[PDB]
């Protein structure tokens, strides 16, 4: 059938057979052509989506209608194709017509044998030629002279012209005539190319084909945009009123059915230049193939590698699930459908090129995979990202220039609730082929990486979502995108502490309703000692916690000065604490260096749009933490709908803990021992548990190193207010992986890694959010004996667990958070019956 | 547009015939993103222009992901619009409590979907809508019903597609509302949509919709979901609940004939 090799030279001029995909379509034209010939305008639109083949295509009729000659009853020779913006500015369509069928009845004057043949044919197209120069006139006068009406009169003709005066249609006719008989053939062929470069060329070229191009021998092949033409057409129809006219009636009535009469005069122009059934569509290689469930009209194989037979080639559309899978990251299913589904929409040439800068540089790597899909589309589809503002080179390109050109993608797009995904659904050409590309720049940078995959996950995609539910309630909308990206400078990030420091600081900014004193991502801490607050300890103290307690209370623990030195702790902090230490070589003399470095307190200052020893034994541990991250993250294969997913199932739990929370503080709300008492322990260990559960969940249905999902037919609903629904999930993944002979490290990489960060140990299990009661007990019970299973190590000790729930030295858990207090909070009201 | 309404009445044709899900989005996308801002073209009707770009690019109209995503945009707009009484029974849905109530009569309190077991839970968390806003609020749409019925009908018949079609909207989306606003038994319920959709993707194949027909059902359909809103609007009795009588009405008695007004605008029209 259809085969394309890839190792080809692309060269469009060696383009002869085995290289094309449209002969379908062209002997259909090219008949359709023909078909014509025996039945007087004939005139052929080619449709182009500002190019797809265009030129290619138009050339390629032009070469297959003139090697057909002797084979065929009727024949069309073809002029070579004419250029409208490339003429000069005033020679006639019909003088450069005229020359080029000149020289084809000339060449073939030339290649005759019988002298007497010859001499009489060359005299009747010098005949011809000079009645044509003699009337050429016509064509350009500002105005009439009496002394043509002489030459009008002039009836000595010997071919008698059937009507009176001097026209060039009928001379033109003629002339035709007598190149058909000269080049012994039929319906000689007039193409035209584009009119894009100077649209306004395309006047000359719609006058000639409907005044001297009516002849039955002849076919004129028009290309273009259709649009471009009906502008065109348009404003010459609104020059033929009289400019008067047009200044003394000027009220609405007259205007609207001035515009009303140009409309149906320009309606009726394209149909008659240009019949319906006469035009031609380049079909896209998606309409060639299908949906991948229903018999397409053609099939198309492609030569992936160097060698292959003509039934060991795989699919076309399948071929580009081979990059898109893989490139992207991708595991198989309806998204990865989708992809491909763009890539088949693009022009013909085009996705044969980045097929062949794929797969050539691919077998030369065979002698990362995300990288040779990025530079396929980079070297071929730069024209959408130099105009959609991101960027643009090659050594650049890194984990802080992909923040801003997604940030960008977003902004240009406007879709700030679920743009993160890279879904390319958007509207306009260009913005659809940044998706494709920013999906393989997002897993090139974040694959074999740990880090990565939370920088990306915090400073890129957070920031979309963060700005759309807390930095649109003020919008000059643009100013505000400017300031918000200096603010945490999502362009260029010294780490990813800071992004989660200034983050506080933004959505704090946000006042919460009825002055609670509780946000998203946080819950707010009272430094000023609350005067008789009602139950527990006093308010709370850094130094109170032991050696890991404190490693992470005081890392997730950020200042900021808006009108007070107000305190921040969030679950962001946390995630932005793994970022920094997992970042960094193994060497525990170098890890303290970024172990301190998330520890050590500093300021943010407010947001510019708003009107404002034993602290070693927590380094020994995360450095053999760190030694199984170095070795787990190889695995991992981020794509950027896993990141997008991942977040926005975090970000929903974020919303639903805070949203129920705020009204669970009690005067006994402390030391939480069932569900309807919350404290800020509560609130905090929920944040951690949205972050487990959202990993979890994604790495199990999108993650692309497994082939099928663990977590089996049910409703996946968030762990809030309770553990037992993210409990339930680890039981049937759990149970499921053992059965199929495979590890939580290698089937969850991700969720492998986080559960094991030493930092979270103290707030997963705290000591006032366990609200341990008789049933809650059975599912925590099961939780923690299941997470052991996991990472291996039981991080409390059954003495510890008992220690909780029974109402010395804890290490590994925080013991001030379960008596905190929070602004705003309303401690005259307790817990009811 | 005389020239444009026969174009766009093939585009119609063609884009649905052969299909059910496709029949769908028509009605719940293009029939019902033209009503439901004809309760924003009565409220504000340039700031017109300014509404128009404002309201197709809250509900996606061109880019929609799902029907059922366009169902939890729907849901929004349907609340934040002013209104009166201050009633939770809008107009396609009905707004539920997420926080208990005191002095509740009878057995009146805080729904859980834990209650449904099986078919009943897949079908009671596809009816869910959750936006977010200054206060969270959740509301029960029949479109939201509708929005799972098409994202059912547009996947494949595997178990691992079908449990998706029940999570794409329950856990994962964060609807905020517009800016023009001033603030195991469930492996068998699947059983059940997998033998249905044997017989939708060959019952389907003699479908020929045409736009009068998808503009027909959504016509019944939309002015069906008025009445609900106002006559049943009214019975907040006490002892609504476990109600028999005709007076009687629930948050069940609302959605009982929500769903039959899809049904008997289905049913009449085809």
């Amino acid at each position: 059938k259809i085969i394309i090799n890839l190792f080809a030279p692309n060269l469009p001029g060696s383009t002869k057979e085995d290289d094309l995909i449209q002969k379908s379509l062209r002997d259909q034209l090219v008949e359709s052509i023909r078909n014509s010939i025996a039945y007087g305008r004939n005139v052929f639109f080619v449709d182009g989506t500002r190019g797809a083949g265009k030129t290619t295509f138009i050339n390629s009729v032009v070469k297959s209608l003139n090697s057909d000659q002797d084979d065929v009853k009727v024949n069309i020779k073809c002029l070579p194709t004419i250029d409208p913006t490339k003429l000069p500015r005033h020679e006639p369509i019909l003088v450069t017509v005229t020359a080029r069928l000149n020289k084809m009845v000339s060449d073939k004057l030339k290649g005759y044998w019988a002298s007497n043949d010859y001499r009489k044919q060359k005299e009747q197209w010098q005949n011809h030629l000079a009645q044509l120069q003699r009337g050429l006139h016509l064509l350009t006068d500002k105005e009439y002279k009496p002394e043509y009406f002489s030459d009008a009169l002039k009836l000595d003709a010997q071919l008698d012209y059937s009507i009176g005066g001097q026209d060039l249609s009928e001379i033109f006719e003629e002339l035709v005539k007598r190149a058909c008989e000269i080049l012994d053939c039929k319906a000689i062929l007039i193409t035209f190319d584009d009119i894009d470069t100077q649209f306004d060329a395309g006047w000359d070229v719609l006058e000639s084909i409907r005044k001297f191009f009516n002849s039955r021998k002849l076919v004129v092949v028009a290309t273009g945009d259709l649009r471009l033409y009906s502008q065109l057409i348009r404003g010459k129809q609104y020059e033929n009123y009289s400019k008067t006219l047009l200044e003394q009636e000027k009220e609405s009535v007259r205007l609207a059915e001035r515009g009303y009469m140009v409309e149906h005069l320009e309606q009726q122009y394209l149909l008659k230049l240009f019949p319906v059934q006469k035009r031609i569509q380049l079909k896209t290689m998606l309409q060639l193939v299908g949906e991948k469930g229903k018999a397409g009209k053609e099939e198309i194989k492609v030569k992936t590698e160097p060698g292959m037979q003509d039934i060991d080639a795989i699919d076309v559309r399948q071929a580009i699930g081979d990059a898109v899978r893989e490139g992207l990251n991708l595991r198989e299913g309806s998204d990865a459908d989708m992809y491909v589904n763009e890539l088949l929409k693009q022009p013909v040439r085009l996705l044969m090129q980045v097929l062949q800068d794929f797969y050539t540089k691919k077998y030369h790597a065979t002698s990362s995979v995300p990288n040779l899909l990025r530079n396929a589309l980079y070297g071929s589809m730069l024209s959408s990202i130099y105009r959609a503002g991101l960027n643009y080179e090659q050594h650049r390109f890194g984990m802080d220039s992909l923040c801003k050109d997604i940030f960008t993608y977003v902004k240009q797009d406007r879709d700030f609730n679920t743009g993160f995904y890279l879904r390319p659904q958007s509207e306009s050409e260009a913005l659809r082929n940044c998706s494709i590309y920013l999906a393989s720049q997002v897993s090139e940078n974040c694959q074999g990486s740990l880090s990565k995959f939370l920088q990306m996950l915090l400073v890129g995609c957070g920031s979309v979502s963060i700005f759309n539910q807390f930095v649109t309630e003020l919008a000059k909308f643009e100013q505000l995108i400017s300031e918000y990206v200096a603010y945490m400078s999502v362009g260029r990030i010294e780490s990813a502490s800071h992004w989660a420091n200034r983050c506080c600081a933004v959505v704090a900014n946000s006042p919460n309703d009825e002055k609670i004193g509780v946000f998203l991502g946080m819950v707010q801490l009272n430094r000023k000692s609350r005067q008789h607050m009602p139950g527990g300890y006093k308010k709370f103290n850094i130094d109170t916690e032991n050696g890991l307690a404190k490693a992470a209370m005081a890392s997730s623990l950020s200042t900021v000065a808006s009108n007070n030195l107000m305190d921040f702790c969030s679950v962001f902090n946390l995630i932005g604490a793994i970022a920094d230490i997992s970042a960094c070589r193994c060497e525990r003399s170098a890890i303290t260096n970024a172990f301190n470095k998330v520890i050590a307190q500093t300021t943010c200052i407010v947001p510019p749009w708003s009107e404002a020893t034993e602290f070693s034994d927590a380094i020994t541990k995360v450095e053999q933490w760190l030694k199984n991250v170095n070795e787990i993250e190889i695995g991992i294969r981020p794509s950027a709908l896993l990141i997008g997913k991942v977040w926005s199932r975090f970000y929903f739990n974020l919303n639903n803990v805070a949203d129920q929370h705020k009204t669970r503080l009690y005067r006994n709300a402390e030391h939480g021992r069932m569900a309807s008492q919350s404290n800020a322990a509560k609130i905090m260990r929920f944040n951690v548990l949205a972050f487990l559960h959202a990993v979890l969940v994604e790495e199990s249905l999108y993650h692309s190193v497994s082939d099928r999902e663990y977590i089996g037919e049910g409703l996946r609903l968030n762990p809030v207010t309770s553990v037992d629904e993210f409990e339930k999930k680890i039981k049937i993944i759990g149970e499921k992986l053992k059965a199929d002979n495979k590890t939580w490290k290698n089937t969850h990489p991700l969720f492998f890694l986080l559960i094991s960060c030493p930092i979270l140990h103290p707030f997963i299990f705290p000591v006032g959010g366990i609200n341990c009661s008789v049933k809650a007990l059975n599912k925590e019970t099961s939780f923690n004996k299941l997470i052991d299973e996991i990472v291996g190590d039981k991080l409390l000790s059954d003495e510890e667990w008992d220690y909780l729930t029974k109402n010395q030295i804890f290490q590994n858990t925080i013991t001030s958070l379960n008596s905190s207090t929070i602004v705003g909070a309303s401690y005259d009201k307790d817990t009811p019956a | 547009l005389r020239n444009c309404s026969i174009y766009l009445a093939s585009q119609v044709s063609e884009n649905c015939q052969g299909s059910l899900s496709k029949f769908l989005q028509m009605l719940l996308v293009g029939c019902g993103s033209v009503s439901i801002f004809n309760q924003f073209v009565t409220e504000l009707a340039e700031k017109f222009e300014q509404l128009i770009s404002e309201y197709v690019a809250y509900m996606s109209v061109g880019r929609i992901e799902s029907a059922s995503h366009w169902a939890n945009r729907c849901c929004a707009v349907v609340a934040n619009s002013p209104n009166d009484e201050k009633i939770g029974v809008f107009l396609g849905m009905v707004q539920l409590n997420r926080k208990s109530r005191q002095h509740m009569p009878g057995g009146y309190k805080k729904f859980n979907i834990d209650t449904e077991n099986g078919l009943a839970k897949a079908a009671m968390a596809s009816s869910l809508s959750t936006v977010a806003s200054n206060n969270l609020m959740d509301f029960c749409s029949v479109f939201n019903l509708i929005g799972a019925i098409a994202d059912i009908s547009a996947c494949r018949c595997e178990r691992s597609a079908i449990t998706n079609a029940f999570n794409k909207v329950i856990a994962q989306t964060t609807c905020i509302v517009p800016p023009w606003s001033e603030a195991t038994e469930f492996s068998d319920a699947i059983t059940k949509v997998e033998q249905w959709l044997k017989n939708v993707n060959e019952i389907e194949i003699g479908i020929r919709p045409s736009a009068l027909l998808i503009g027909k059902v959504w016509s019944r359909f939309y002015f069906n979901l008025n009445n609900v809103a106002d006559q049943h609007k009214t019975r907040l009795y006490r002892n609504a609940e476990h109600g028999r009588m005709a007076s009687q009405s629930n948050a069940a008695k609302i959605m009982r004939f929500n769903v039959l007004a899809f049904l008997h605008a289905v049913l009449v029209e085809e």
